C-alpha cells in the first residue's frame, strides 16, 4: 500500500547523522 | 538629536539619495521574488497532477458527522423550532448535492448496483481514459431520515438522528474484516461486500447505556458499499457522491446527557488514542425538553 | 544641603600653619613639650570622633541582586515577560489552552532573565570576592605625649591638639603642625605624589599647605629622623580624609557600551511597537470584531523582540574578560572591558604609577664621561662597561660607606624590588652595588670600620676609615661622599685608570657642567671621593677616634659623581609608543615637581623628544617669557599654580592648542577637573594611578585604573579597573581588545537579528492571507534561543580583519554599534531571502502531501477549527483534525531546519564584515564546532522518539533538508560579491549604503 511509511529507519538514521556530526566537532574543538 | 526631521538638503534620516536606496530595494525584492517564484514553479511541475505524491499521513480514515456540531454535542429542544436550526440547515446543505434530479446527466453518471457490489475498477489512475462516470445515490437508501416524503423532515426533531460519512481517501479500496471477525459484536453474516460501523453508550467499561439504535443502508445493511471505492480524486470525478450512512437514536432519556462512540472495523481501518476521530467517532447528545 | 558639601570638596583646602608657636599655644590650649593632661583628652576624644575615617559609607546588602535584574535590555525585556502573561490572560479564563502555552513562555522569559542576571552577578561577585583578599591594614599606633609622659596609645584614642612624636618607621597617625624635628624626612608619595623623600621642619616655608614643611599628612610614613609637632586635623577632617570621601562620593559615569546597548534598545523596541502594535490595529482594522481580533497579538508581536541575545551578549563579554583575567588585570564590572578600545585620551600619574616609586641609580661620572646604568625592574636593559678601575674604586667606596642593610628574607626576590631598611640614597646605592659589582656581604665585612661620621649638620660629608686587605700598599683607606659644590671645595687630587692627578680648572668646569647637566636632567647627584693615609704618619695599629682631625681633610682624591632618579616601570615606554601610534593623546598629570616631571616625561615620550614648551623657547632666545606666542610651542608645561587661577574655555584652549601636555603640582582634587576637562571635549578618558590623589580622578573617569601592590586603598576601590602585576604593558592589550570585541559583537548582533525576519514574517502573513501557521513558537524558541546560541557565541572569537592598533579611536557619536546600515542589511536583505527559503520550504510540504499553494488561500479558518474533520484539498481528500495539525507541526519543524541552513550562510558571511571568507578562512574552530553542533541539536530534535509527543515536532522526510540549499547559497553569494566590491571601490556607492 502507498499508505505506510518506514519512519523508523530514517529516524534510526538522522540520529546517526546527528552523533557523527556532533562528534566530528568534538574532534574539531580539541585539536590537542 | 531627536529633531532630524527636515535637515538641510535632507529629510528625516537621509533623502538626497533616497532614489538610490529605494531603487535598489525594488530590483532586489523584484529579484528576490523572480528567484523564489522560479523555485515554487519548479516545485509545481514535480507534483503529480493526478496522484498525491505523499499519502501516508491519512493512513487511518475517520468517521465524521453530518451535523458537525460545536463539540459533537447535539443539544436541542424537540419543541422550539429554532433550537434545532443550526443543525438541520447544516444537514440540508450537506446532501443538497444528492437529489436525483441534480444527477440527471447520464453523460457523467451511471446507474450502479442497488445492492453492495464489488470494486468498480475503472482502469488506472492516469488520464488515458476519459472522465469517469460517478455511481449515483438516491436519498432512498437513507430511510425515515430524508428518505424522500415518508417521514423525515423534522430531521430528528423527535428521536434524534445523524448520518456518518467516511473521509474520501484517493484510492482507498477499504478492506473490511474477514468472516473470522476478531470480535465485531452483533452484525449479520454479510461480511463480504460492505464495511461496518456501530455505536456505544460508553467505551470499554460500565456505561450509562440508555439507547436503542436503528441503522439505514443500501438495501438495508449497516456500513459502506464497496461499489464506490476508492475515490479517483476531484479532478477525475467531480460532483462525486460518496457513501453516507445513517444511525438513529429512538429510546432516549430526554433531560439527561449520555455519550456515544461509533467505531469502524477493518484491517483497512485503524484507530488513534490521541485522535478520537481516527477510525472511530464521538458524539454526545442531550434531548433537553 | 549636601551638594554644597560636595562642592567645598572639589575646592582647594585651607588652613593656618603660619603662626608663632606661641600663637599656636594660644588657640588650641595645650603645652609644647608637656602637652595636654589626660582628663582633657578624655574630654576631646568624645566631643566629636576618634581619629578615624567614617567607614566606607557604601554597604549594600545581598538584595543589591535586583541590580543585574533590570538595567537597560533586561528591564527592556522585563515588560515582555509581563506582556506574555498579559497575553496569557484570556487563555486562563475563556476555556482555551493556558495549561501549557503562554505560561511556560513566561517562566522561560523569567528564567532566561533570571539566568542572564544570576550569571552576570555571580562573576561580578567572584571579582568583588578576589579583591577583598588584598587589604592587609596593619593598624599603626601613635606615639602621643600626654602629661609630659610619651604614651603610645592605640591609633584610635588620640585628639586634635596634643603632641605626637614620630620616629623612623611610625606611620603618621593624623595631620600635625611640626613644632620640632631632627633630620625628619617623611614620605608623602602616597598622598600628593612627591617622589624622593621630603625633609620636615617647624619654620614656615611655602603656603600651599601640601608642599609646606611644617605639616605632615595621614597615610604617609615618616622615613628617617624624629620630630615633634601638634595635631591640627583629626579623623575625617584630614586631607586624605577630605579626598577618600569625595572619591567615595562621585558617580561611576555611564560606559560607552551599555550606551550602544541603549540606542540598540531604541531601534529594537523602536520599530517593535512602531510596527507590531500598529500592525495588529490593522488586524481589527480589516473587519475582525475587536473581541477576538487581538486574541493572537500576545505572541505574534512577541517574536519581533529577539529573546536570547540577552544571554549571547553577557557571554561575548564574559569570554573576553576571562582572557584579560589571564594576563593580570581585573575588571570590577563587566562592561568596562570594552571601554579602553574607545579611548582617545589617557591621563596617567607619575609616581607609584608610571614609575616604581623606588630610588635607583641612574647615571655615573668617571673619566670625564657619563654612563647610563640599567634602570628597569626586570634587568632587561643596558649594563655599563664595568672593566675600568675608576669603577672598581668608586664601587667599594659606596659599598663600604652606608648605614643601609638587607633584611633576612631578601634573597630569592629580584635584587631591585626587594626590601631595604635604610635611607633612599643609601638604599639605591647599596642597590646598584650588589647588582653591578658582585656581592656586598663579603666586601663590607672585609674592611673593619674604625670610626664613622653619619650625615652631619654643617657642610655635607659622611665618612669612614678602614685598613688594607690588599697586598700592595698597606696604607690606610679613607672614603667620603658629599655635595658636588661642598666636596669640590675641599678636594684637589683626581683619579683615572689607577693613578692620581690634581684639580685643573678645565675639567673642574667640565665637572661644573656635567653636574649641572646630570643634575638638570632631574637626577639628584652625589660626588664620591677617597684618599690614602700617609701610613708613615698613622701606623698599621693606631685606632683613631672621633674628637679631632686625624687625617688630611684636603688634597683628597675625587672619583666620580653618581646620579639616581625614580625610574619608569620597564614596560612603560613601549606601551606609550603604541599609545600614540593608535592616535591616543597621552597627557601627563602629576603632583610632582616640574623639573623632575620635565625629565621623566621627555624620557617616556608623552612629550616626544622635541617639542619646546613655552619656557624652553624663552630662555634659549634669552627674552622675557611674556614675549613668545604660545601658538609656537607644540608642547607645554603648566605649573598647578596657574591652574587654580583658571576657567573652562581656557582649559579648553590648552588641551586644544597643545598636543603634548604635562600638568605638574596638582592637588588630588585638581585631577578631577582635568578628567572633567578632557571630558568637556566629548572624548572618553582612561585614568591610571597609584596613591590617593587619584581616587577622585580615578572615579570620574569613564574608567579608572589602579595599581595592585604599589597602590594604596582609596583609588583601588574607585577606579573601574586594577593592574595586579603592576605590568603597564598590559594596557596595550586593553585598547586592542575593547576595539576588537567592538567589531565582533557587531557581527554577533546581526546574526540573531537576521533570524528575527523569517521569525515574525510567518506570524505576519498568517494573518494576511488566512493560511495555516507556517512556524511555531516552540520553533521560535530553539533559534533565538536554542540552536542560534552557540554560533552567536562562536562569532565572538572571530579575529582581526586589518591592523587594529592602526586605526584611530572611535567617535562616540558617529560609529554606531548598531547603525542604520546593519538593519538595512540584517532586517533589509538577508532575513528577506531568509524568509524566502523557509516559506519555499513551507509550500513544497503542504503541496507534496496534497495542499496546492493557490489552494491554501483563506484556509486557516476551517483549519484552526478543532471540529472540521472533513477538509478537502485540491485533490479532494478529506482530512481530520490531528491529521492536518500533524502536517502543521511538521511544517513547523523543517522551516526551522531550513532556518539553521541559511543561518549557515549567515554565520559564515557575518564572520567577516569586509574580507572575503577565503582570505580570512575557517580557522575559527568553535565556529566549525558551531556548524556541527547546531546541525546536530537540530537533527537530534526532529528524529528523537516521542518528540512529536512532547514539543509538537516530528521526523522529516528526507527530501526536505536540501530545500534551503540554493538560498543559503545565493545568500553566501550575495554578501560575498558584496564584500568584494567594497574591497575594490569603497569610495563610490556600495560601501556607504551597506557596510554595517
Ligand atoms: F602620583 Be602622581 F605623581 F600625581
Ligand atoms: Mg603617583
Amino acid at each position: 500500500d502507498p499508505f505506510y511509511y518506514d519512519y523508523e529507519t530514517v529516524r534510526n538514521g538522522g540520529l546517526i547523522f546527528a552523533a557523527l556530526a556532533f562528534i566530528v566537532g568534538l574532534i574539531i574543538i580539541l585539536s590537542k | 538629536f531627536i529633531w532630524n526631521s527636515e535637515k538641510k538638503e535632507f529629510l528625516g534620516r537621509t533623502g538626497g539619495s533616497w532614489f538610490k536606496i529605494l531603487l535598489f530595494y525594488v530590483i532586489f525584492y523584484g529579484c528576490l521574488a523572480g528567484i523564489f517564484i522560479g523555485t515554487i514553479q519548479v516545485m509545481l511541475l514535480t507534483i503529480s497532477e493526478f496522484k498525491p505524491t505523499y499519502q501516508d499521513r491519512v493512513a487511518p480514515p475517520g468517521l465524521t458527522q453530518i451535523p458537525q456540531s460545536q463539540k459533537t454535542e447535539i443539544s436541542f429542544r424537540p419543541n422550539d423550532p429554532q433550537s434545532y436550526e443550526s443543525y438541520v440547515v447544516s444537514i440540508v446543505r450537506f446532501l443538497e448535492k444528492y437529489k436525483d434530479l441534480a444527477q440527471k446527466d447520464d453523460m457523467i453518471f451511471e446507474d450502479c448496483g442497488n445492492v453492495p457490489s464489488e470494486l468498480k475498477e475503472r482502469g488506472e489512475y492516469n488520464n488515458e481514459r476519459g472522465e469517469r462516470k460517478v455511481c449515483r445515490f438516491r436519498l432512498e437508501w437513507l430511510g425515515n431520515c430524508s428518505g424522500l416524503n415518508d417521514e423525515t423532515y423534522g430531521y430528528k426533531d423527535g428521536k434524534p438522528c445523524v448520518i456518518i460519512k467516511l473521509n474520501r481517501v484517493l484510492g482507498f479500496k477499504p478492506k473490511p474484516p474477514k468472516n473470522e471477525s476478531l470480535e465485531t459484536y452483533p452484525v449479520m453474516k454479510y461480511n463480504p461486500y460492505v464495511l461496518p460501523v456501530h455505536c456505544t453508550g460508553k467505551r470499554d467499561e460500565d456505561k450509562e447505556k440508555v439507547g436503542t439504535m436503528e441503522y439505514f443502508g443500501l438495501g438495508g445493511y449497516p456500513g459502506f458499499p464497496l461499489q464506490y471505492y476508492p475515490y479517483y480524486g476531484k479532478l477525475l470525478q467531480p460532483k462525486y457522491l460518496q457513501p453516507l450512512m445513517a444511525v438513529q437514536f429512538t429510546n432516549l432519556t430526554m433531560d439527561t446527557e449520555i455519550r456515544i462512540e461509533c467505531k469502524a472495523y477493518g484491517e483497512n481501518i485503524g484507530y488513534s488514542e490521541k485522535d478520537r476521530f481516527q477510525g472511530r467517532f464521538d458524539v454526545k447528545i442531550e434531548v433537553k425538553s | 544641603k549636601e551638594r554644597d558639601m560636595d562642592e567645598l570638596k572639589k575646592e582647594v583646602s585651607m588652613d593656618d600653619h603660619k603662626l608663632s608657636l606661641d600663637e599656636l599655644h594660644r588657640k588650641y590650649g595645650t603645652d609644647l613639650s608637656r602637652g595636654l593632661t589626660p582628663a582633657r583628652a578624655a574630654e576631646i576624644l568624645a566631643r566629636d570622633g576618634p581619629n578615624a575615617l567614617t567607614p566606607p559609607p557604601t554597604t549594600p546588602e545581598w538584595v543589591k541582586f535586583c541590580r543585574q535584574l533590570f538595567g537597560g535590555f533586561s528591564m527592556l525585556l522585563w515588560i515582555g515577560a509581563i506582556l506574555c502573561f498579559l497575553a496569557y490572560g484570556i487563555q486562563a479564563a475563556t476555556e482555551e489552552e493556558p495549561q501549557n502555552d503562554n505560561l511556560y513562555l513566561g517562566v522561560v522569559l523569567s528564567a532566561v532573565v533570571i539566568i542572564t542576571g544570576c550569571f552576570s552577578y555571580y562573576q561580578e561577585a567572584k571579582s568583588s570576592k578576589i579583591m577583598e583578599s588584598f587589604k592587609n591594614m596593619v593598624p599603626q599606633q601613635a606615639l602621643v605625649i600626654r602629661n609630659g609622659e610619651k604614651m603610645s596609645i592605640n591609633a584610635e584614642e588620640v585628639v586634635v591638639g596634643d603632641l605626637v612624636e614620630v620616629k623612623g618607621g611610625d606611620r603618621i597617625p593624623a595631620d600635625l603642625r611640626i613644632i620640632s624635628a631632627n633630620g625628619c624626612k617623611v614620605d608623602n608619595s602616597s598622598l600628593t605624589g612627591e617622589s624622593e623623600p621630603q625633609t620636615r621642619s617647624p619654620d614656615f616655608t611655602n603656603e600651599n599647605p601640601l608642599e609646606t614643611r611644617n605639616i605632615a599628612f595621614f597615610s604617609t610614613n615618616c622615613v628617617e629622623g624624629t620630630a615633634r609637632g601638634i595635631v591640627v586635623y583629626t579623623g575625617d577632617r584630614t586631607v586624605m580624609g577630605r579626598i577618600a570621601t569625595l572619591a567615595s562620593g562621585l558617580e561611576g559615569g555611564q560606559t560607552p557600551i551599555a550606551a550602544e546597548i541603549e540606542h540598540f534598545i531604541h531601534i529594537i523596541t523602536g520599530v517593535a511597537v512602531f510596527l507590531g502594535v500598529s500592525f495588529f490595529i490593522l488586524s481589527l482594522i480589516l473587519e475582525y470584531t475587536w473581541l477576538e481580533a487581538v486574541i493572537f497579538l500576545i505572541g505574534i508581536i512577541v517574536a519581533n523582540v529577539p529573546e536570547g541575545l540577552l544571554a549571547t551578549v553577557t557571554v561575548c563579554l564574559t569570554l573576553t574578560a576571562k582572557r584579560m583575567a589571564r594576563k593580570n588585570c581585573l575588571v570590577k564590572n563587566l562592561e568596562a572591558v570594552e571601554t579602553l578600545g574607545s579611548t582617545s585620551t589617557i591621563c596617567s600619574d607619575k609616581t607609584g604609577t608610571l614609575t616604581q616609586n623606588r630610588m635607583t641609580v641612574a647615571h655615573m661620572w668617571s673619566d670625564n664621561q657619563i654612563h647610563e646604568a640599567d634602570t628597569t625592574e626586570n634587568q632587561s636593559g643596558v649594563s655599563f662597561d664595568k672593566t675600568s678601575a675608576t669603577w672598581l674604586a668608586l664601587s667599594r667606596i659606596a659599598g663600604l660607606c652606608n648605614r643601609a642593610v638587607f633584611q633576612a628574607n631578601q634573597e630569592n626576590l629580584p635584587i631591585l624590588k626587594r626590601a631595604v631598611a635604610g635611607d633612599a640614597s643609601e638604599s639605591a646605592l647599596l642597590k646598584c652595588i650588589e647588582l653591578c659589582c658582585g656581592s656586598v656581604k663579603e666586601m663590607r665585612e672585609r674592611y673593619t670600620k674604625i670610626v664613622e661620621i653619619p650625615f652631619n649638620s654643617t657642610n655635607k660629608y659622611q665618612l669612614s676609615i678602614h685598613k688594607n686587605p690588599n697586598t700592595a700598599e698597606p696604607r690606610h683607606l679613607l672614603v667620603m661622599k658629599g655635595a658636588p659644590e661642598r666636596i669640590l671645595d675641599r678636594c684637589s687630587s683626581i683619579l683615572i685608570h689607577g693613578k692620581e692627578q690634581p684639580l685643573d680648572e678645565e675639567l673642574k668646569d667640565a665637572f661644573q657642567n656635567a653636574y649641572l647637566e646630570l643634575g638638570g636632567l632631574g637626577e639628584r647627584v652625589l660626588g664620591f671621593c677617597h684618599l690614602f693615609l700617609p701610613d708613615e704618619q698613622f701606623p698599621e695599629g693606631f685606632q683613631f677616634d672621633t674628637d679631632d682631625v686625624n687625617f688630611p681633610l684636603d688634597n683628597l682624591c675625587f672619583v666620580g659623581l653618581i646620579s639616581m632618579i625614580d625610574p619608569p616601570r620597564a614596560a612603560v615606554p613601549d606601551a606609550v609608543g603604541k599609545c600614540r601610534s593608535a592616535g591616543i593623546k597621552v597627557i601627563m598629570v602629576t603632583g610632582d615637581h616640574p623639573i623632575t616631571a620635565k625629565a621623566i616625561a621627555k624620557g617616556v615620550g608623552i612629550i616626544s623628544e622635541g617639542n619646546e614648551t613655552v619656557e624652553d623657547i624663552a630662555a634659549r632666545l634669552n627674552i622675557p617669557v611674556s614675549q613668545v606666542n604660545p601658538r609656537d610651542a607644540k608642547a607645554c608645561v603648566v605649573h598647578g599654580s596657574d591652574l587654580k587661577d583658571m576657567t573652562s574655555e581656557q582649559l579648553d584652549d590648552i588641551l586644544k592648542y597643545h598636543t603634548e601636555i604635562v600638568f605638574a603640582r596638582t592637588s588630588p582634587q585638581q585631577k578631577l577637573i582635568i578628567v572633567e576637562g578632557c571630558q568637556r571635549q566629548g572624548a572618553i578618558v582612561a585614568v591610571t594611578g597609584d596613591g590617593v590623589n587619584d581616587s577622585p580622578a580615578s572615579k570620574k573617569a569613564d574608567i579608572g585604573v589602579a595599581m595592585g601592590i604599589a597602590g594604596s586603598d582609596v583609588s583601588k576601590q574607585a577606579a573601574d579597573m586594577i593592574l595586579l602585576d603592576d605590568n603597564f604593558a598590559s594596557i596595550v592589550t586593553g585598547v586592542e581588545e575593547g576595539r576588537l570585541i567592538f567589531d565582533n559583537l557587531k557581527k554577533s548582533i546581526a546574526y540573531t537579528l537576521t533570524s528575527n525576519i523569517p521569525e515574525i514574517t510567518p506570524f505576519l502573513i498568517f494573518i494576511i492571507a488566512n493560511i495555516p501557521l507556517p512556524l511555531g513558537t516552540v520553533t521560535i524558541l530553539c533559534i533565538d534561543l536554542g540552536t542560534d546560541m552557540v554560533p552567536a557565541i562562536s562569532l565572538a572569537y572571530e579575529q582581526a580583519e586589518s591592523d587594529i592598533m592602526k586605526r584611530q579611536p572611535r567617535n562616540p557619536k558617529t560609529d554606531k554599534l548598531v547603525n542604520e546600515q546593519l538593519i538595512s542589511m540584517a532586517y533589509g536583505q538577508i532575513g528577506m531571502i531568509q524568509a524566502l527559503g523557509g516559506f519555499f520550504t513551507y509550500f513544497v510540504i503542504l503541496a507534496e502531501n496534497g495542499f496546492l499553494p493557490i489552494h491554501l488561500l483563506g484556509l486557516r479558518v476551517n483549519w484552526d477549527d478543532r471540529w472540521i474533520n472533513d477538509v478537502e484539498d485540491s485533490y479532494g481528500q478529506q482530512w481530520t483534525y490531528e491529521q492536518r495539525k500533524i502536517v502543521e507541526f511538521t511544517c513547523h519543524t523543517p522551516f526551522f531546519v531550513t532556518i539553521v541552513v541559511v543561518q549557515w550562510a549567515d554565520l559564515v558571511i557575518c564572520k567577516t564584515r569586509r574580507n572575503s571568507v577565503f582570505q580570512q578562512g575557517m580557522k575559527n574552530k568553535i565556529l566549525i564546532f558551531g556548524l556541527f553542533e547546531e546541525t546536530a541539536l537540530a537533527a537530534f530534535l526532529s528524529y528523537c522518539p516521542g518528540m512529536g509527543v512532547a514539543l509538537r515536532m516530528y521526523p522529516l522526510k528526507p527530501t526536505w533538508w536540501f530545500c534551503a540549499f540554493p538560498y543559503s547559497l545565493l545568500i553566501f553569494v550575495y554578501d560575498e560579491v558584496r564584500k568584494l566590491i567594497i574591497r575594490r571601490r569603497p569610495g563610490g556607492w556600495v560601501e556607504k549604503e551597506t557596510y554595517y
